């Protein structure tokens, strides 16, 4: 939620976008189209899989400890096994509890920032061909066949090719 | 004359909620579980040795209570206490009885070696009716109940050194007839001494006759105690009555042994951590089954979930 | 600080601004004025008192524990005893310090955040009828009343109406 | 002909300094305390059971020293010891006397039930003018000084079965004669013996004749010791002489019962969490006024302040 | 990486600048050059100094313990007494782990984020003179000579005084 | 007819790697090391006041061991034990040695103030070959070695009053001889018996005739034991045998004194932090060397290693 994007100026999410993460829809001259892309789907994944990686990394191995229920009355001795217990349960709980509420947080930020950096990726490769439309569209102001809308997704879109076309469209 | 380009990102039509900094609950796309909350409710006979205990306690065991003798110079990882458990030998008690239990658990070894105290002057192996072994009357196995020889009870002053390289764990005991007719009777003398000494500690006890409350025949009882004794020091006991003597000696060990109390039964499968309520799996770092586990385990928590979000917040339309 | 905006390319705050948190003042023909944005004013507001609720969520309750003074020397169980308290104040201590910590630094990241999300929801909605002049204020390029301003503020603004006067005066 | 629109944020002239991960001290508009650090210095008597023990000891209303007469079977969730109590009855001691007080405290009763013990052969209900109850001497009210009748005292050999469902608890002690006049006159043998057991356990204690500094005008002590009773179990008592019986038993109860030592008086109030220093209120996480506590309370830390920022950083001009 | 600048848009890091964490480079008529910039370096050793100081805040004094190594056999309470130090141990590792971990991933954001906020108070700055270029870079429509980039990188640069040449420029 | 002008940040030929929340591995252009890993090997001799033990244990040097006579009323901040320390007097044991040795430690003082005794009736300083200071049988100095005078010993009941403001620390004994003709012959009477009261408190210790394994000479013991005497409070010793009196008491302080088990040698240096492996500094927030510390220390960490990240990502081209 920190940039934006998701639950922001991305109106909604797409449930039939099923083979990626975030990715590209298009209205042009031949129809309209959907287009996962994977280099941010994957970087979303990685960070994702890695903070699942260090959060299960080594499981404690611990073998003859204290007792920890008791059959008998026992007073002074057994009061101190008892807490000392019921003190290091508290403090793991904690732990989990914060553990889990920090890497929620960070998830839901981190994913946001993805589908950030992908929208200002392909702002930049539009350079004056383009203009925001303020939810997530751009309004691309030259003919675009399928072609050239998948120029875009794969980072290879050329903006002077179109760049004459394209000012003089947006500047009456 | 143009196109139009979308930016956007997925969603499901069944999101997870989950717990943030700021949010008790929010829909993210996915979480996964990092609380382990069940059990098969066996525990697996591997990679851990698992000893049984089944009727038998492992201070009887140790001690050699009859029905106990299957667990002679026996091993384990976990010895396993049931509930169902009895003594049915000569009534006892252990002072510090946690203790012995925790430090042989801890040994993990029941493995005994016979050693020849000079016992000139007294008879040997005692017996008592609360105490069958198959058609006659017996005693602990590992235990030698000392009385008079021809009606006298000399003063009994031996020794036994420790000239190896490992500890000696010694078991030994003091009887408590429950009448001054028994106490003459068995040892002559009308109150009897038990010292057990090595060069840098020592502990005597003094029997106490009297009547306690009937168990499996008997109002009088044993009382049990240990001493161990370290290469190059020496263990002396000395005795004028009432003496419980060790047959030999227990090895000590360290490592990674323990004891737990669980009916749960044991099964053909492999888990590295086991809880009183069965082995559980080990791939979440917490769990919610029992503050009481062995082996590698995830750590003990009072959440019984938590989730963790594997995805982006969930926004459908 | 971590995108800039509060204690960034915003000079300072508004101490007159007593309505909300975040907001414009405008300068047009009919004057200057200052009005409170509530929705961005109550996004952090609401993420804080759930920031808020978390920090204070459950008392744990205790009964029956240890003893934690003592007025006779006593050893090695008197020793134990107060060396396991004073091991678990410490830990919560350093729990109470960090959380605390942990807290101010995204408060102060997501109040920053909500700031920077209301401007870049107002440049959007100008499209080309504005520049950024680099302070947190936009010089809008054509004539814009208070019922225009009106219309950014509450998100209804039509940049078609005013695109043709506002290219005419950007580009000479 | 155009127009200007400024984006920002408001102000405070009065800010907050807050610490974050990169700053000890930065300024924000607003913050709350997390740290409870004052007291109202008043107990609240809702919503625990608070039993003021005023001149007593928890130890003194249990066995029955006649000041403490009113405490009789009392109940509490919180019982509160002042400073100033004191022992007015037989001088004693109490071997484990931090244990007996945690186990009687955590029970949470006095409840006592008088037991019809067989003390054919002796005279019971001794009395001492260090333990005066109105105009006589006196004793224990929950414990019964047993000795010689008509100049025997026989070995004393009797048993109270654990018929009921809940268990018993059973205080008991042993008399110290300051000589052996003293001894021979009460007890006709030169030493005593007290054995008490159950089934599973037993204790012997031996009495020490001797002097011991004069306290409340005597140079003798009593020495008090317990032993609970399970269901189908029983408590045999077997001395020949220096026996300080048990009248009966008292119910042990589980709960959230304990005990506390203040001099913070007492008030008409509710609250949750009880300090020492009085009660506390609990809508912080965190607290700093003793580290003692009882019931829902904040948790205690070192630091005596820490502002969580409520407000955006504060940018004044 | 959260801002996508540092490892991001930025393709790599610059070896040969030697006085400054963040910079310039340039290239005009008169040449090719590199400058630091100290306020952004600052910003961010500023604030690594300041979490550095917190990391190392206060050493924790203590005085008589409890025994922690053992040359007898005993059970019950040095059981407890061994348990207790293990539990502590855990407690603080996990502590150190979980602290450097929350650090470094924080620290690389707010590098990532002091490198995109110069580069937006660049491009703030710039207005209509210059287009991004995607990478990091600006492409400047007007004769921007050696003062001129100096300007720039003081925060002098009067966009006014070039507007006309690069709008002519830019738009054919 | 324009420039180019691009942003960018730093990279170095050499980075280093740290841990983050989502990367095990991550280069950036500089780390601090956070766990302290080394030590010089030495225990620095400020600021702390080091007292090394040499070859006399904090428990030898209290009771007065002939070759630990150069520690009497010695102070320390912390007490430094050598691996090669041994007693050199009459054998001897200490119940709860560990409690003693613990409160003696954090005292930090061994100051002694010799009081006058009545001990009329009996003969003082009795010595052992066991236990020689040059060339004369000896004893410990502190203690007092008491037996029958003329062929009697009467029995002892001797007082000393704390009449100051401070508490005193009693170190008293009983001795335990190896024959009947021992004890007849140091004490007349066949068994002893030892009672050391204070208006609150009391110990009676039976001595226990026999054979322990000959050490130093002899195959009798003592047996050590302490008793607090807080001011208002009287100490009382009775005795008719095998008492082992002392000469005084030791003044008790509260404070920051400890002690510690190392080899390591004592340098010229200043060091808040110590460890038994020796010093170390305190720049950094943990440390692996040891759990064992004292002073002004890092908190002691499972990792030898954890990097901190004091610069960006590296992003070499
Ligand atoms: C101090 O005081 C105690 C308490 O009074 C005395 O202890 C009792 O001693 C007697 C022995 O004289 C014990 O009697 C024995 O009880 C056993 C338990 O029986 C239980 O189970 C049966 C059913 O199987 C029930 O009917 C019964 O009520 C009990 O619940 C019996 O097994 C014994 O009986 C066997 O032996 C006798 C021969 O004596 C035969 O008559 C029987 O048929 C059978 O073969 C026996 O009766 C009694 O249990 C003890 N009580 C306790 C609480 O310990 C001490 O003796 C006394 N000390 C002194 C010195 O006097
Ligand atoms: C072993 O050694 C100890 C120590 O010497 C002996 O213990 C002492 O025993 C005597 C009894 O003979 C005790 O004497 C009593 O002291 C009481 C305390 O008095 C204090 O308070 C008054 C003011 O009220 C002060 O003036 C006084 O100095 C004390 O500070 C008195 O209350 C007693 O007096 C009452 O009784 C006597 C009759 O004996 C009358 O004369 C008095 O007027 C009054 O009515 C009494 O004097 C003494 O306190 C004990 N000391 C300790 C330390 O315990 C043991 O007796 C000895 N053992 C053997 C076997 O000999
Ligand atoms: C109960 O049972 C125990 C065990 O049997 C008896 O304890 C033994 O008592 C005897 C005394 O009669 C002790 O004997 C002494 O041993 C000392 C240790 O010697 C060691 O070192 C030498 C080398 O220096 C070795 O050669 C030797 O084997 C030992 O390893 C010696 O120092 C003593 O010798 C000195 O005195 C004798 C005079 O008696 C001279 O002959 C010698 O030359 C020398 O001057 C002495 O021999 C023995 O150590 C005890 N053993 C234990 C385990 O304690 C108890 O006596 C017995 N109780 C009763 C009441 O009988
Ligand atoms: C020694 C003997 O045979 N005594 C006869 C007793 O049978 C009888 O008292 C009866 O004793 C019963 C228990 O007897 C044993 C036992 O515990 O089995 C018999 C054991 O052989 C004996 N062992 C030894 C080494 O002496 C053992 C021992 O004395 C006690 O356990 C010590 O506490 O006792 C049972 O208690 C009966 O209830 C009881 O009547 C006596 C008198 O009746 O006659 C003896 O001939
Ligand atoms: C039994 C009796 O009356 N003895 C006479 C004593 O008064 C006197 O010794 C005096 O004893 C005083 C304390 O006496 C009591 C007490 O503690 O009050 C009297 C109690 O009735 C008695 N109780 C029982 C059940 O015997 C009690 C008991 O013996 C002791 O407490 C046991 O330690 O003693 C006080 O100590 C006086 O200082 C002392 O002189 C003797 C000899 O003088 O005469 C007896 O007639
Ligand atoms: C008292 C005395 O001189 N006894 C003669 C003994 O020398 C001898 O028994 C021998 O005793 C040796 C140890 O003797 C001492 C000692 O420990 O040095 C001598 C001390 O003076 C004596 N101290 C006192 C206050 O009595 C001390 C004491 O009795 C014991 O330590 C108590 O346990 O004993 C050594 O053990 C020899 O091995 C032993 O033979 C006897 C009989 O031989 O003759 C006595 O004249
Ligand atoms: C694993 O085994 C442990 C230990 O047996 C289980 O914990 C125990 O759960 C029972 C539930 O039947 C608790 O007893 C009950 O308590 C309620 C009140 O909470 C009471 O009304 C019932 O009459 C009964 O006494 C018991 O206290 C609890 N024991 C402990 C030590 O916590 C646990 O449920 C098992 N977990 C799994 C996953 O099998
Ligand atoms: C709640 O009550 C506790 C316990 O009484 C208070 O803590 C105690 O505070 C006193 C302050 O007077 C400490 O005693 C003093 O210590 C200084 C040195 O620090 C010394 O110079 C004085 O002569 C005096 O001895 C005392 O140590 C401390 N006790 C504990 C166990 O920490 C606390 O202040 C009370 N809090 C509130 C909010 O009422
Ligand atoms: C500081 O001193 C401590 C305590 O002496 C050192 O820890 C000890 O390190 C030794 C390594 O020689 C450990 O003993 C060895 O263990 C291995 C198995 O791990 C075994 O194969 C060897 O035969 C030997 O027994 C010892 O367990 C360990 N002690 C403790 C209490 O952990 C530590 O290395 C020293 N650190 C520095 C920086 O000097
Ligand atoms: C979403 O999370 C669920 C549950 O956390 C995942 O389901 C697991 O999938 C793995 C791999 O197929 C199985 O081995 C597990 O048994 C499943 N667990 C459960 C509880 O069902 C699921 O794969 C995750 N991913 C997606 C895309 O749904
Ligand atoms: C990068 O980190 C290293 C090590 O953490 C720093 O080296 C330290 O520099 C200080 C100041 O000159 C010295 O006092 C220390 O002795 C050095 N420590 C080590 C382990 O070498 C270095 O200064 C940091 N900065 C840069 C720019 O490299
Ligand atoms: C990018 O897409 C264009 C148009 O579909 C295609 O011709 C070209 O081969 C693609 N290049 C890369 C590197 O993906
Ligand atoms: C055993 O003890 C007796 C009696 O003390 C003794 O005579 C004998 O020599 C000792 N040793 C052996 C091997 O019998
Ligand atoms: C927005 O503001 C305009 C101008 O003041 C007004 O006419 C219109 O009703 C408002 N609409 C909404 C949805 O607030
Ligand atoms: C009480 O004890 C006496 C003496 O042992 C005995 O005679 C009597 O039967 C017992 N029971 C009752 C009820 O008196
Ligand atoms: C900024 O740079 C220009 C051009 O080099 C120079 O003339 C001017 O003095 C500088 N001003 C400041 C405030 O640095
Ligand atoms: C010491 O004790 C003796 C014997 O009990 C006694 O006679 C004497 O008065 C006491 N006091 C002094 C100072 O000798």
């Amino acid at each position: 939620g920190i940039f934006g994007a998701i639950a922001g100026f991305i109106e909604n999410g797409w449930e039939g976008m099923v083979d990626g993460w975030y990715g590209f829809r298009h209205q042009n001259s031949e129809g309209t189209g959907q287009a996962a892309d994977l280099k941010s789907t994957q970087a979303a994944i990685d960070q994702i899989n890695g903070k699942l990686n260090r959060v299960i990394e080594k499981t404690n191995e611990k073998f003859h400890q204290i007792e920890k229920e008791f059959s008998e009355v026992e007073g002074r001795i057994q009061d101190l096994e008892k807490y000392v217990e019921d003190t290091k349960i508290d403090l793991w709980s904690y732990n989990a509890e914060l553990l889990v509420a920090l890497e929620n947080q960070h998830t839901i930020d981190l994913t946001d920032s993805e589908m950030n950096k992908l929208f200002e990726k392909t702002r930049r490769q539009l350079r004056e061909n383009a203009e925001d439309m303020g939810n997530g569209c751009f309004k691309i102001y030259h003919k675009c066949d399928n072609a050239c809308i998948g120029s875009i997704r794969n980072g290879t879109y050329d903006h002077d090719v179109y760049r004459d076309e394209a000012l003089n469209n947006r500047f009456q | 004359p143009g196109a139009t380009l979308c930016l956007g990102h997925h969603a499901v039509p069944n999101g997870t909620l989950v717990k943030t900094i700021t949010n008790d609950q929010i829909e993210v796309t996915n979480a996964t579980e990092l609380v382990q909350s069940s059990s098969t409710g066996r525990i697996c006979d591997s990679p851990h040795r698992i000893l049984d205990g089944k009727n038998c306690t492992l201070i009887d065991a140790l001690l050699g209570d009859p029905h106990c003798d299957g667990f002679q110079n026996e091993k384990w990882d976990l010895f396993v206490e049931r509930s169902k458990a009895f003594s049915n030998c000569y009534p006892y008690d252990v002072p510090d009885y946690a203790s012995l239990r925790s430090l042989v658990a801890s040994s993990g070894t029941l493995e005994f070696i016979n050693e020849g105290f000079n016992w000139t002057g007294v008879t040997q192996s005692g017996g008592s009716y609360a105490c069958k072994r198959g058609s006659d009357n017996s005693f602990f196995s590992r235990l030698n109940w000392l009385y008079e020889s021809e009606s006298k009870y000399p003063v009994l002053n031996v020794t036994m050194p420790n000239n190896g390289n490992f500890d000696k764990l010694y078991i030994w005991g003091v009887h408590h007839p429950s009448t001054d007719k028994e106490q003459t009777n068995l040892y002559v003398r009308a109150s009897g001494r038990v010292t057990v000494s090595t060069k840098r500690s020592q502990q005597t006890i003094i029997p106490n006759i009297g009547s306690r409350p009937w168990v499996r025949g008997l109002s009088s009882r044993i009382s049990i105690y240990w001493t161990i004794v370290k290469p190059g020091d020496i263990l002396l006991i000395n005795s004028n009555g009432n003496l419980i003597a060790p047959r030999g000696y227990f090895k000590i060990r360290t490592g990674k042994s323990s004891i737990m109390r669980s009916d749960a039964p044991i099964g053909t499968c492999s888990s590295e951590c086991i809880t009183p309520n069965g082995s559980i799996p080990n791939d979440k770092p917490f769990q919610n089954v029992n503050k009481i586990t062995y082996g590698a385990c995830p750590k003990y928590v009072k959440q019984n979930t938590l989730k963790l979000a594997t995805g982006m917040r969930n926004v459908p339309e």
